[PDB]
């Protein structure tokens, strides 16, 4: 087998909008979690139910790698158990969760002058995600009882907002990647073992 | 009532952002997410 596509996911140009989050299924391959660990300077860097260090000794059914951006204040939020505009309306982690979570500052990458609005996350939802529920929906939210019959205005808001990242902004601000890995071990062989 | 002053703090995060103080736009933001979880 080859060498697992960590490369694709932690050095992506482009990362998703947190309320769109990416998944990319990694599988049939040898990972080297050693480069991982090496990438960038983590800002967070949190593992659940394995050892950070003994990773590459490790073989598992399936890893899931989801990514994409949000504030570093939001960062926190990206934990079992936690609440908050992005674990309730965007990105939803499982209280059993099995894997790491990992962060960096991205200011250099996707911040720019004038504002970057390709970011974007969700403010409004009537009701708090599922763990790993995706919503990409653009429906007008009802604040009121009128209905909004797809108008914007009053009570009647777009859900979505972006986050118009700019380089001048306060660290907790500033844009930050997150990469969170997921370790399967079905009743099934295990094709993604680290290198030792 | 309550649905008047959210309307009136999306405006602000709205202009906020128009007017260029989006890191102000954002915590504004904040605001509106906790005011819209309590009871």
């Amino acid at each position: 087998t080859n060498l697992c596509p960590f490369d694709e996911v932690f050095n992506a140009t482009r990362f998703a909008s947190v309320y769109a989050w990416n998944r990319k299924r990694i599988s049939n391959c040898v990972a080297d979690y050693s480069v991982l660990y090496n990438f960038a300077p983590f800002s967070a860097f949190k593992c659940y139910g394995v050892s950070p260090t003994k990773l590459n000794d490790l073989c598992f059914t399936n890893v899931y790698a989801d990514s994409f951006v949000i504030r570093g204040n939001e960062v926190s939020q990206i934990a079992p158990g936690q609440t908050g505009n992005i674990a309730d309306y965007n990105y939803k982690l499982p209280d059993d969760f099995t894997g790491c979570v990992i962060a960096w500052n991205s200011n250099k990458l996707d911040s720019k002058v004038g504002g970057n609005y390709n970011y974007l996350y969700r403010l409004f939802r009537k009701s708090n995600l599922k763990p790993f529920e995706r919503d990409i929906s653009t429906e007008i939210y009802q604040a009121g009882n009128k209905p909004c019959n797809g108008v914007a205005g009053f009570n009647c808001y777009f859900p979505l907002r972006s986050y118009g990242f700019r380089p001048t902004y306060g660290v907790g601000h500033q844009p930050y990647r997150v990469v969170v890995l997921s370790f399967e071990l079905l009743h099934a062989p295990a094709t993604v073992c680290g290198s030792n | 009532d309550k649905e008047w002053i959210l309307y009136k703090i999306y405006e602000i995060m709205v202009r906020l952002d128009e007017e260029g103080h989006g890191e102000a736009s954002l915590m504004v933001s904040d605001l509106i997410y906790e005011f819209m979880k309590r009871d």
